[PDB]
């Protein structure tokens, strides 16, 4: 059934905003650092965006894919204005949650969770 | 209260209090219900 | 009525009181637990029995509007007094 | 009418008004009440454990307005400011010693604004 | 080496699971009676395939697919997991 | 009289039906229902792609001047295909009268952006990105306006939780302001006051 | 208030002398009137403009 | 128009957890009758609910704590197939339970005074 | 053929002698009612269902008036609104004002329908009427100023239960319900009562005054106090379990639920295990952690192995738990796998479903002809299928025959001496009751499994297998009805058998264990006495009643309405148990106990979580996922053939059920026994008053 695209018509150009948002957030978190005074390193920032740009990468959509980079962007230009603070760019990092267990020995010890 | 006394009942406080945060006397909160699950105790004679 | 539990702490008018292993009693060291000295079980069962020669009486807790709903009690059991749920009134008929 | 701090009432006899039929918990708007019951010794429905969130509470009044005993009231009080958080968590306990200390006043202003309502 | 039971699963409708039928109705009971302490389990499945369970010593299973075989066909694959071939 | 029963005003009835036919049959490619609510509402439900046209028209056109947006919001529906229903209140002051447009659209297909007809459409399709997800095609900005610097989720969706799944604190150790899961020392209690006897037969649906 | 007891409170006497009004004074504060299937928009001027509800 | 031969899944923009999308099993029915009453209103549309999670006790005032966003969600679907799509696109497991409608049932009440049968009553 | 008849104007086609009531429910419009019960008789005088057809000047009783043909039924007319005012005002001047006293609260069918079908005002300016309170028992409270004579509680005494205690004394705005005397209402269908009764007059006197309907939490579950597999609905309330009510299920439950499934939720807050626990050095029990108290016992399973290793099921165990037992002990070539209850080998035995199933499900026995029972007691082993079987008595005058001793069932039936001699002359042909059954078209035999606990049970399946074979001879051979059936006791029994567990614990006496794993097994068929000396026991279960206190380890675990899993009723029907509450203190999921056990001993099982479990489940036996699905093959000749060969004597004495009285219903396992409410039950069934 043909449905409106949001834009990308096919999968490859929805890859190459992919691509165009990613070297936007990469050449940005030098910035970030210097702006917010943040003690992690750019290594640091740069491997965030890499792992926050990989947990989508099953995403087999366009429409998916362009709502994602439309979502992308807002939180790049959040970042660019500075209209975020240092508490939320930290909060991408979760510096403050208890490491979660994942095994079943664990999982089992601790409480009744899945 | 001199030319029309409150009614008088058995309950009410002789002694008025003012507000005691801050003292000894202060107000502490806790649960008002008893135990829900009681749990089963072993026996105290040896056994096998 | 107040009561005292084994480990000095009273007893509220639910029966409320930490067990003497219980961490939570820490909570009352240099300060007061909140305990209602007046139990209105005690003080309803000082209440006396009303003495009425009918079958059926009503009783809305006595103040009209300012009580609660008015309900009807039927005095026919004889080996019990009837009692008012919403204030926990006792009426009963004459015997003897 | 002044809406102030919270109190639960007795009747002449000395008898809790409160029956535990939880519509002041029901109608609460911020769910500032709790409310749990059975059956007493005596066999009354009587409540075990009815406490207010104050700091949860709106005072809105309508916990005294659902009540058919007249049991839930907001006294005239007003100053009752705390310096802790978890002194402004009434509990039962609290809230009969908050109707036994302000009875007086509590039944002058329901006499005196009765027939409004 | 040391079978501890046998499971045979089959569908009770599907074409598939005829020839397993066959076998239950006609030759099961002599299968038992030359086996009285082996466990047996007949089961029946829904829509998958029919199949034959062998639990060994120390909980190993071996499945084999019962689909579209005869019940020459499954007495021959059972006597091979008795005998052990 | 009635003192307890609201009067009706079968004037306005007819002349919103009236005016409901007229809208309809000068626009058939996009109008898809008309509607008159017995309080008297024009309601109108249109194709999606048909916003700008109908907007514009409305806004324009001599006999109807609805050249004030009154309200822009969204309305989520998860057992509907397209769950999330768009609805424009128009207000005309010539004609002292007011009007309702309802479109309706899901997660991946945008909705075109009226702000080249009401310039209020701005911020209200801010809002209803931000709450519902919906996106607007042609928006001159279009961000979050309400909700917290990269929050997640849009929360006036029916299957968002009322706490939501992040809650904020103080930690020490860190020196600013922290979000971790959402954790409550008292879980709001959900109530289940529906009656089981059925309140308006007027209503009734058909078993199917 | 509009004297209709499915819609608004009786009154507290009516409540405690009356078993419908007592039935319809629960209802109301435990679970509240049903309002008829619809969408409205209502505004009126509040002072500071336009106020709407849909 | 594009044409894409796809699954619908929304789960990377609905924005909740991957912990609360991959360990969760929601129950799609139509509720019970409640048996205190003869009602059957509420037993006309279908209801998707999430399993229960632990609720402890708040050691402060006693309160009922929780730590699972989703324990209040339940949502309410004209269709089991739309509940199953609305499940399926947001990437919950679930559980679907056919809805029991009572069986018709023979009514009489002359059947009250049998000449020969055992259902004459014994009183009214 | 289907007549037409209109409501509101609309066409549809009903049976002849269908109501106008049933015409409206089929259109979709329900009548306000308050004595009607689609399960029970007719009664027609509340008057609340008064509608009116277009012609006639007369309004009818909807729930007793048969449609005739082109009726047009104005259920939203100016007279049937008139009519339902009418009948409700009489209701509420008579009613008492207690609702916020009153446990029916906002789930009261009164309140509701004066709400939608009454006025708003009261014109009743006179004095109301006060009742006296009766005592029917500990069970249900009764406050009969609240009742309005509807008499749904006297129908459903009298025609479901048997039990004619119930009715109407004194005539006029005087009649009252009640006894008359000074007699408790016992019996195992007693709280139906208070589920059927519209108003606060009957009311759960256990569940007095705690919620209010609002506040619950509904959780669809399944019961597990017996072997019918009734599902039931379980109120919570901020994590605690408040109340047990009947869920509707046709085929099995029927609306009803027993006594002791609704009132035996309190032993859940009773002798519960929280911690687990270890002996120390002067060998008394004291709580530990899950890892030491893990590490011990997987230590002894690595010492151990072979036929050294047993496990024996209790009756309240699920299949998640019993195939992770299974395999567990699988993983070290042991197989003293056996469960609390006994069940015939010989032959068959467990390898074909059709030989310990009720073949004849629940439902299907109302289109039989002819049952015959065999050293069972249906009316307290399985409530709701003796109220089947009282239903079908009642409306197809089925012939219901009894061997063995003369229980107090709710219904005539004929009896057939004490002794299996009797089964075996039917079978013989001597007995008349052979000519019967030959001459039913629809005949079943149900033996009960209480009677295979016997030295003789294999005897006994023998010769009533025997009896369905000369059945099958004689009567004509095609069909599709089952005449053999089992009738089962205990939960927990169906989904061994399926899993592969061997009944009885015969294994074991023959072979002592070195270690001995207590699944929930709190019956005592196997103590320290036999067990070999320092035998090493580990006891998983929610109550410490008997394995507890004889066990070396102990194991916290789930209860029924604390764990999602499941359970195959005595008709093979397949049944999961939803989550209510979560278990107290450290207590765990019981398969995930025995999965943590095997990882901490090395032989991790393979599935870790639910879905795994089951799909492990799948692997065994498929039935045990296909849930709703109560078909299955029919494999008697094989059963009948295989029993055939080796035979047995039957044992000279009277075929004596394990349960004669209501109190031996009251305590039959863990929970009822730690139950409050079955001790006052049991209390007032002995001690009267
Ligand atoms: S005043 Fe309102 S918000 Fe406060 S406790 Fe009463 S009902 Fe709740
Ligand atoms: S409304 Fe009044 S009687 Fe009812 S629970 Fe609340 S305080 Fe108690
Ligand atoms: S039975 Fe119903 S109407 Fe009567 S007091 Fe109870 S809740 Fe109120
Ligand atoms: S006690 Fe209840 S069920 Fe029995 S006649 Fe009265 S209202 Fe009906
Ligand atoms: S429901 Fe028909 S008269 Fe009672
Ligand atoms: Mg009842
Ligand atoms: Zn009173």
């Amino acid at each position: 059934t043909s449905v409106k695209p949001i834009f990308s018509r096919d999968m490859n150009e929805a890859k190459r905003r992919v691509r165009e948002l990613y070297r936007a957030w990469y050449r940005e978190v030098p910035n970030t650092v210097h702006l917010f005074q943040l003690d992690i390193s750019v290594k640091q920032g740069r491997d965030k965006v890499r792992e926050m740009f990989m947990k989508n990468a099953h995403v087999t959509d366009p429409r998916v894919v362009d709502l994602l980079v439309i979502k992308g962007k807002m939180e790049l230009e959040e970042t660019i204005n500075v209209w975020k603070q240092r508490t939320h760019i930290m909060r991408f990092f979760h510096e403050t949650e208890a490491p979660r267990p994942t095994d079943f020995l664990s999982k089992f010890y601790v409480g009744h969770d899945p | 209260p001199t030319t029309k006394p409150p009614t008088a009942r058995k309950y009410i406080w002789t002694n008025h209090k003012f507000n005691v945060s801050g003292t000894p006397q202060q107000y502490v909160p806790y649960s008002t219900t008893r135990k829900k699950i009681q749990e089963w105790v072993p026996p105290s004679t040896p056994y096998k | 009525g107040v009561r005292t539990s084994p480990t000095g702490e009273k007893v509220t008018h639910t029966g409320q009181a930490y067990d003497d292993g219980d961490y939570r009693r820490v909570r009352f060291s240099d300060r007061q637990k909140e305990v209602n000295e007046n139990f209105a079980i005690d003080l309803i069962a000082e209440q006396p029995v009303s003495e009425v020669g009918s079958r059926v009486i009503s009783c809305d807790g006595g103040g009209g509007a300012l009580g609660h709903p008015r309900v009807y009690i039927n005095l026919d059991k004889e080996t019990k007094t009837g009692t008012c749920g919403y204030c926990g009134l006792q009426f009963r008929q004459p015997h003897h | 009418r002044f809406r102030g701090e919270h109190a639960l009432r007795r009747y002449p006899s000395g008898e809790e008004r409160c029956i535990a039929c939880k519509l002041c918990e029901a109608v609460c708007p911020a769910q500032a009440i709790t409310i749990e019951a059975e059956p007493r010794a005596d066999g009354s429905r009587r409540t075990t454990r009815y406490d207010i969130d104050m700091t949860k509470c709106i005072y809105c009044g309508f916990c005294q307005e659902a009540c058919p005993v007249d049991a839930i009231v907001e006294g005239p009080n007003f100053e009752f400011s705390t310096e802790t958080h978890e002194e402004l968590l009434y509990n039962k306990e609290k809230l009969l010693n908050n109707g036994d200390k302000w009875e007086a006043e509590i039944a002058a202003n329901i006499q005196a604004d009765y027939l409004y309502r | 080496l040391g079978l501890r039971e046998i499971r045979i699963h089959l569908c009770q409708r599907s074409p598939g699971s005829q020839g397993v039928r066959d076998f239950i109705e006609k030759r099961y009971v002599e299968l038992k009676k030359a086996n009285p302490d082996l466990p047996i389990l007949i089961r029946e499945c829904s829509d998958v395939q029919p199949k034959l369970w062998a639990r060994y010593a120390f909980g190993q299973e071996k499945n084999v697919s019962l689909n579209n075989f005869s019940a020459d066909q499954v007495t021959r694959t059972l006597e091979n997991v008795l005998s052990g071939k | 009289t009635r003192p307890t029963i609201r009067p009706r005003n079968d004037v306005v009835h007819k002349q919103l039906s009236a005016f409901g036919q007229y809208v309809a049959e000068i626009l058939p490619k996009y109008v898809q229902q008309v509607q008159v609510s017995c309080f008297n509402e024009l309601e109108i439900f249109i194709h999606p792609d048909g916003v700008i046209p109908v907007l514009t028209f409305l806004r324009d056109h001599t006999n109807a001047q609805f050249k004030s947006l009154a309200d822009l919001t969204a309305v989520d529906v998860p057992t509907r295909q397209n769950r999330f229903e768009i609805v424009y209140n128009l207000l005309s002051l010539r004609f002292n009268s007011r009007i309702r447009v309802k479109t309706y659209t899901d997660e991946l297909t945008p909705i075109e952006s009226s702000v080249t007809v009401y310039k209020a459409a701005n911020w209200y399709e801010r809002e209803i990105w931000d709450m519902f997800g919906v996106f607007f095609a042609n928006h001159p900005d279009l961000r979050r306006i309400l909700t917290d610097y990269g929050f997640e989720g849009h929360p006036f969706r029916k299957d968002f939780p009322l706490s939501g799944y992040v809650e904020l604190r103080y930690d020490d150790e860190v020196k600013r302001v922290v979000a971790e899961p959402v954790e409550l020392a008292q879980e709001f209690r959900k109530f289940d006051l529906n009656s089981p006897w059925e309140a308006f037969p007027a209503y009734r649906q058909p078993p199917e | 208030k509009v004297d209709d007891a499915k819609v608004s409170p009786p009154k507290r006497a009516e409540m405690k002398t009356s078993m419908e009004s007592l039935i319809h004074h629960f209802k109301l504060y435990t679970e509240g009137y049903q309002v008829p299937p619809g969408a409205t928009y209502t505004a009126i001027e509040a002072p500071k403009g336009e106020f709407g509800v849909y | 128009l594009i044409a894409v031969d796809e699954k619908l899944d929304i789960t990377t923009l609905t924005g909740v957890p991957e912990e609360h999308i991959k360990t969760r099993k929601v129950r799609i029915f139509v509720p019970a009758r409640n048996n205190m009453q003869s009602g059957v209103n509420n037993t006309k549309k279908w209801k998707m609910e999430f399993d229960t999670r632990e609720r402890w006790e708040n050691p402060l005032m006693g309160w009922s704590s929780t730590a699972d966003p989703l324990s209040n969600l339940v949502l309410t679907f004209s269709t089991k197939e739309d509940a199953v799509a609305f499940a399926e696109k947001n990437g919950w497991s679930f559980d679907v339970e056919e809805r029991k409608v009572p069986k018709p049932k023979s009514k009489s009440y002359g059947a009250n005074f049998s000449w020969n049968k055992r259902t004459r009553v014994s009183t009214k | 053929n289907l007549i037409e008849v209109f409501v509101d104007g609309q066409s549809v086609m009903v049976e002849p002698g269908t109501t106008v009531l049933q015409a409206c429910e089929k259109v979709g419009m329900q009548i306000p009612r308050f004595c009607y019960h689609e399960r029970l008789s007719v009664a027609g005088n509340c008057r609340m269902c008064l509608v009116e057809i277009e012609k006639a000047p007369k309004v009818v009783a909807a729930c007793a008036m048969p449609v005739m043909k082109g009726w047009n039924i104005l259920t939203n007319s100016e007279k049937s609104k008139k009519a339902r005012e009418g009948v409700m005002e009489f209701l509420l001047a008579n009613h008492p004002l207690d609702c916020p006293i009153c446990d029916q609260g906002g789930e009261c069918d009164l309140q509701d329908q004066s709400m939608m079908f009454g006025s708003d005002r009261s014109r009743f300016l006179e004095g109301k009427r006060a009742v006296e309170d009766k005592n029917i028992g500990p069970l249900v409270k009764t406050i009969m100023t609240r009742c309005i004579q509807c008499t749904r509680c006297i129908r459903f005494a009298s025609e479901i239960a048997g039990v004619d205690d119930l009715g109407t004394t004194g005539r006029g705005n005087d009649m009252q319900v009640g006894t008359y005397i000074e007699k408790m209402f016992m019996s195992e269908l007693s709280g139906n009562i208070i589920d059927i009764c519209p108003v606060g007059a009957l009311t759960s006197k256990p569940y007095a005054f705690t919620a209010r309907p609002w506040e619950t939490r509904k959780t669809e579950s399944i019961d597990v106090m017996d072997a019918v597999g009734s599902n039931i609905v379980v109120s919570t309330r901020t994590g605690e379990v408040m109340r047990i009510l009947p869920r509707m299920h046709e085929d099995i439950n029927e609306e009803w639920i027993s006594d002791k499934t609704r009132f035996a939720y309190d032993g859940l807050k009773r002798q519960r295990l929280t911690q687990p626990m270890i002996r120390n050095e002067k060998g008394l029990l004291t709580y530990t952690t899950w890892e030491d108290a893990l590490s011990r016992v997987a230590g002894m399973l690595q010492s151990f192995q072979g036929n050294d290793v047993a496990a024996i099921a209790g009756g309240l165990v699920d299949a998640e738990a019993l195939v992770a037992l299974k395999d567990l002990l699988n993983r070290v070539d042991s197989d003293s796998l056996c469960t609390e209850e006994v069940f015939p080998t010989a032959g068959a035995g467990t390898d074909l479903r059709s030989n310990y199933l009720l073949n004849t499900t629940i439902a299907g026995v109302e289109e039989a002809d002819v049952i015959l029972l065999v050293g069972t007691n249906p009316r307290f082993e399985a409530p709701l299928f003796n109220a089947r079987i009282r239903k079908s008595w009642l409306h197809n005058d089925l012939k219901v025959a009894l061997i063995g001793s003369p229980v107090d069932l709710t219904y005539r039936y004929d009896h057939l001496g004490d002794s299996p001699k009797i089964l075996q002359d039917i079978a013989s042909g001597n007995h008349p009751f052979s000519q019967i059954l030959k001459e039913a078209k629809k005949p079943m035999v149900v033996l009960g499994s209480s009677a295979l606990q016997r030295s003789d049970g294999t005897a006994i399946l023998a010769a009533v297998s025997n009896i369905a074979q000369n059945i099958r001879l004689s009567s004509g051979v095609t069909g599709d009805w089952k005449v053999m059936n089992i009738l089962h006791r205990i939960a927990s029994q169906v989904a061994a058998l399926d899993l592969g567990y061997k009944p009885g614990v015969e294994a074991i006496r023959k072979n002592p264990p070195k270690v001995l794993f207590l699944l929930g097994a709190d019956g005592g068929c196997i103590t320290r006495q036999d067990l070999p000396k320092d035998c090493f026991i580990i006891y998983q279960g929610h109550h410490g009643d008997v394995g507890a206190p004889m066990a070396d380890v102990i194991l916290p675990g789930a209860a029924y309405t604390e764990k999602s899993a499941t359970y195959v009723n005595t008709e093979g029907r397949a049944q999961q148990t939803k989550v209510a509450v979560t278990p107290p203190g450290l207590a765990r999921e019981d398969w995930k106990i025995i999965r943590a056990l095997s990882e901490i001993a090395g032989m991790t099982l393979p599935y870790d979580t639910l879905d795994q479990v089951r799909s492990r489940l799948e692997e065994v036996s498929p039935n045990l996922v296909r849930y709703d699905d109560v078909e299955g093959a029919n494999y008697f000749q094989q059963a009948n053939e295989l029993s055939k060969l080796v035979n047995q004597q039957l044992l000279a004495d009277p075929l004596v059920p394990p349960q004669l009285t209501i109190k031996d219903f009251y305590m039959t396992d863990s929970i009822s026994r730690a139950s409050q409410t079955m001790a006052k039950c049991v209390k007032a069934v002995t001690e009267g008053i």
